[PDB]
């Protein structure tokens, strides 16, 4: 589970975050959760499940998940999207979860 | 609904100190708690898992045996007490309660796979140093 | 000419302890050399490296090469084998070819011949074991072309020498087939399989041996502390007791991770690489002598040249990434066998005295010593069958080091051309290939279940072993043979 | 040869499969990590040379032999729980359990649990008699008899220990500067490892690290007894054939000499089979084992086992025996719960072998 | 009785690439931290790195002796150069040795001391067998090689012998 150690993006544009996995993590088909956190701040579940966006959750963010490398891909960058994003996923020769390796998104505006 | 955390200090290394997460507003038994470690800047650490009841607890490998978990029901309370501190573990730790399952294995339900964390907590500032 | 002189038949058949695997397929044969025989060496190519010096000649034969698995499996098939069986091995193969069509550029010549034979007598060069490209295409539905003949022999540097040689009733064939069937001589099953057991753990845990180990050297701190102390080898210290068999011979090889930041920041590709020489030319090592990939729980690190690697569907041919390609794993043999990129053991290097401190020493390579076991390297779908064992004095074990059957009597090349007429002219047809595979069952009582091989059951853009939008067919991963498991 | 014997079978682990790692046992260390099951079942085990309360009247006793092999096999490692090598003596079962894989104390993929209660088993009375015939495969003969064309056998060098403790360095090099091969990441000690002379002629003081077998007297002590109490064999008969565990096997060139440089040899420490070498087994002895089960695998050389004896790709099926477990008085009402009480009992009978 | 006129490297088919992949390249470039991967098919261009079914077989070096006396050095080196076997104290030099290549191809001057056909699957009788790798490779830690002096039997290996006594056990007991 590795993350792009800085990913930036403009405002009003497409930034998408990509997630590679091994099989011990990805293989299984185990689901990819993905967090956010305004920094300084307690990290909020984002896509709760492979791609479900909960109650109270804006419909741009959106994520998927093929192969062993789930993508999250936000719509209609906005100020208030940029934060730290965490890839969560479960490894089983581990046996415990793994997150990632953390992601800043950088609003270019 | 909410999460708490309480217990943090400057233990210094060496010593253990007791960290423990009160909460109300929810069914304590019907969901499962994690914590989570935050080093300041570093990516979020899973630092244990333990099941509704604490019948089953598996711990991540780097804090294996020098942590314990203790879940008591009836005061709504969530406790992980620590022990044989290095200066490797100061960071901040997140009481967390799960409830999504990876799909596939949700019939099964077991005390893992419920590394969904919908909501968490406060977080408190355990800095072990000399 | 309005006659079919052959059928197209593509299936497999799965009959008690056999099984029985046709292949048909079509091929497409240009003119090489201009019918010439052309003489060819590093000197035409520059001969920048002496390593890499050869002589030989390019003629202008072509042949068949089926000699690779993903041609008579279906990746079904392949896992109806693998998963259900011990063991499998070729007996009989069946050949035929038809419906010959002849071009002229186009418009059919129907005057033409093809000329196409087998040498049963093994006296050409046989190149069917080097893993060459040119083999049947694994789906049915691609037609392939027949690659060219072209052998090499002895020289000095580029230039020939007096020893080297040079180089057949050929059946000329539109309404002509061409058949033959060739007998497998006998060979040991393929061991598709992974041992319970460890070879350092075939000892009952719960009993003493009978045997004594020296445990204590000296009685305690000071000066002249000497005695000698023993104890029983049993399941408090199971390192040490004795063993009746040992795992098999190690070379070893230089350990790289695929993490690439972990991996030295130094040019060691080649001569860090372990290797072999012969007339003073230093040849690589590849793949070398099976041994484990890797120790237990490492799964990044794998040997420079000990493995076998597999180019994914349409990776380039120079300079492809770590992600283009696909590389395979001995992991299996762990149990009797020493990793690659562990040293064998260690030894005593001197005489121990009251002046002198023991001494020991890294045994970087270990030949054969009586009471070693080991398993030979897999055989993988994209994997070759079988290899031709050279004509020597002597040999040991002559399993092909890429895996696969070793053979005195493989089967027979195949050759096949354009009679000459020049004009430009080029032939196709059909192929339908059938060998006869022989299956060892499993008795296994063992009660917890297997290991087998799946697909895994999740929503995709495509599916494995299918067809991509443009009808590319492609094989995502390689599948190894060994799932079952045995005891040692 | 005949023999007769008198035996006695406990209850195992009463009556239950047990998984049992190096963490019942306090885990040792890495080499020492072990994952696997004890039974309750008990076997014969007649491997060596020298080899050769009130009555419960409807209790039966459950034996059966594997001739399938399917059964992992552990007589070839020289344990104890042999038949007597005196007529008269009576002696204890020993309890059957197997190894298998394992990454420390756990438990992989590949690992396997046997059940041998799903073995068909024939189940003895007291009226009720047991027998079964097996036939040797072929194997050779054991010989008990003491510009070249040939060349000596191959040789893993052993450390050279002496029996007088004075000459010994002193430092508690016992278990460093021992010989060991490298399986998996776990250092197993070459023991007593290929087959090799002990020593040089006129020294009979010097012996191999471990390479030599050593048996015990009778009644030794199991922890750290002195050397008295110990029988240390030697191989020195074969040391006309073989090399001498403690010496080099020879010397090889370092270079190429020329006008600015002086040849250069090196000591040879271990030898892989060469063409043209000839070499002897080990020898057996009264109190050695007979047989060694070949593993089952792709490729091998010169199977005769390192603990000397006969090795066997079909050696002797092990006899697995167990006695029938009678309950005690069952609850009134039904409880699905599995019976975990049970009467107190063992059985005793003869063997002729 | 006869000599092959292929040598056992080069049992390839010059015309046609391999299927298999090697490891070509390790650094994109002079820099720091370079660190990569590159792999690349082997072919009639580099014949060196394809892989191969049977090995050359087994060898125990020899000291190299020159006819012409003046290469050689000012010392008595034949016996103290001698590749002996030690038997109960007792070393034996060996000879003929096993069968292996007297010399390389164009150099005759050179003969071994205890010492040309079965060049092609023997390897030469002066020549170290080839190089394995010592030491693991570390970020820190350079790759390091040593030479092999004597190889022993290897599955996979083919050797010509050279132009029975009563014991437990041999291999390949055809006379030196």
């Amino acid at each position: 589970l590795t993350q792009p150690p800085s990913v930036s993006g403009a405002p009003g544009q497409r930034v998408t975050i990509s997630c590679t996995g091994s099989r011990s993590n990805i293989g299984a088909g185990y689901d990819v959760h993905w967090y956010q956190q305004l920094p300084g701040t307690a990290p909020k579940l984002l896509i709760y499940g492979n791609s479900n966006r909960p109650s109270g959750v804006p419909d741009r963010f959106s994520g998927s998940k093929s192969g062993t490398s789930a993508s999250l891909a936000i719509t209609g960058l906005q100020t208030d999207d940029e934060a730290d994003y965490y890839c969560q996923s479960y490894d089983s020769s581990l046996s415990g979860s793994v997150f990632g390796g953390g992601t800043k998104l950088t609003v270019l505006g | 609904v909410q999460l708490v955390e309480s217990g943090g200090g400057v233990v210094q290394p060496g010593r253990s100190l007791r960290l423990s997460c009160a909460a109300s507003g929810f069914s304590f038994s019907s969901f499962v708690f994690h914590w989570v470690r935050q080093a300041p800047g570093k990516g979020l650490e899973w630092v244990a898992v333990i099941s509704y009841d604490g019948s089953n607890k598996n711990y991540a490998d780097s804090v294996k045996g020098r942590f314990t978990i203790s879940r008591d029901n009836s005061k709504n309370t969530l406790f992980l007490q620590m022990n044989s501190l290095s200066a490797d573990d100061t960071a901040v730790y997140y009481c967390a309660r799960g409830a999504i399952c990876s799909s596939t294995t949700c019939y099964l339900g077991d005390s893992y796979y419920f590394y969904g964390m919908d909501v968490w907590g406060q977080g408190t500032t355990v800095t072990v140093s000399s | 000419v309005g006659s079919s002189s052959g059928n197209w038949h593509c299936d497999s058949q799965w009959l008690g302890d056999r099984v029985i695997t046709t292949s048909t397929r079509t091929w497409a044969l240009p003119t090489y050399n201009n019918h010439l025989y052309k003489q060819i060496s590093n000197s035409t190519s520059g001969g920048s490296s002496n390593d890499n010096a050869y002589f030989g000649y390019s003629t202008p034969w072509g042949y068949f090469d089926f000699n690779r698995f993903h041609c008579h499996f279906s990746p079904r098939d392949w896992q109806r084998l693998i998963n259900n069986n011990w063991g499998f091995r070729p007996k009989r193969l069946n050949f035929k070819l038809f419906n010959i069509q002849v071009k002229e550029v186009i418009a059919n010549n129907l005057t033409s011949t093809v000329q196409v034979f087998t040498d049963s007598d093994y006296q050409l060069p046989y190149v069917l074991g080097s893993a060459h490209e040119g083999c049947l295409p694994p789906f049915p539905a691609d037609v392939f072309m027949i690659p060219q003949y072209g052998y090499l022999t002895l020289n000095d540097g580029s230039q020939a020498v007096g020893r080297s040689s040079f180089y057949f009733p050929s059946q000329m064939l539109t309404g002509n087939n061409f058949q033959f069937s060739y007998e497998f001589e006998n060979v040991p099953f393929h061991s598709s399989y992974a041992h319970s057991q460890s070879l350092d753990r075939l000892m009952n845990p719960l009993i003493d041996q009978y045997l004594y180990y020296l445990s204590k050297t000296i009685n305690g701190s000071g000066q002249n502390q000497q005695t000698l102390k023993f104890s029983v080898a049993g399941p408090s210290n199971m390192a040490v007791q004795g063993r009746n068999y040992i795992p098999g011979p190690s070379y070893r090889q230089q350990r790289v991770s695929t993490t690439v930041t972990q991996n030295n920041n130094s040019e060691f590709a080649w001569p860090g690489a372990s290797s072999w020489a012969l007339n003073g030319r230093n040849s690589l090592m590849n793949p070398g002598p099976a041994m484990a990939s890797h120790k237990e729980g490492e799964d990044r690190f794998f040997p420079l040249s000990g493995s076998l690697i597999f180019g994914k569907q349409g990776t380039g041919r120079d300079n492809v990434d770590a992600d283009k390609v696909m590389i395979t794993n001995e992991e299996e043999i762990k149990t009797t066998n020493p990793v690659a990129t562990e040293s064998y053991g260690q030894v005593a290097t001197n005489h121990q005295s009251a002046q002198a401190q023991a001494q020991t020493g890294w045994v970087q390579n270990q030949g054969i010593l009586p009471g070693m076991v080991w398993q030979d390297r897999d055989v993988y779908l994209q994997g070759p069958i079988w290899a031709k064992i050279p004509h020597t004095d002597g040999n040991f074990h002559p399993s092909p080091l890429m895996g696969g059957f070793g053979m005195k009597h493989p089967p027979p090349q195949i050759l096949i051309k354009n009679t000459p007429v020049f004009i430009t002219q080029y032939s196709t047809g059909q192929v339908s290939v059938e060998i006869e595979w022989e299956l060892q069952k499993e008795n296994s009582k063992r009660w917890n279940p297997e290991i087998q091989y799946t697909s895994n059951y999740y929503k995709s853009n495509n599916v494995e072993f299918a067809v991509n939008t443009e009808g590319v067919y492609s094989e995502p991963r390689p599948i190894g043979t060994r799932y079952l498991t045995r005891n040692l």
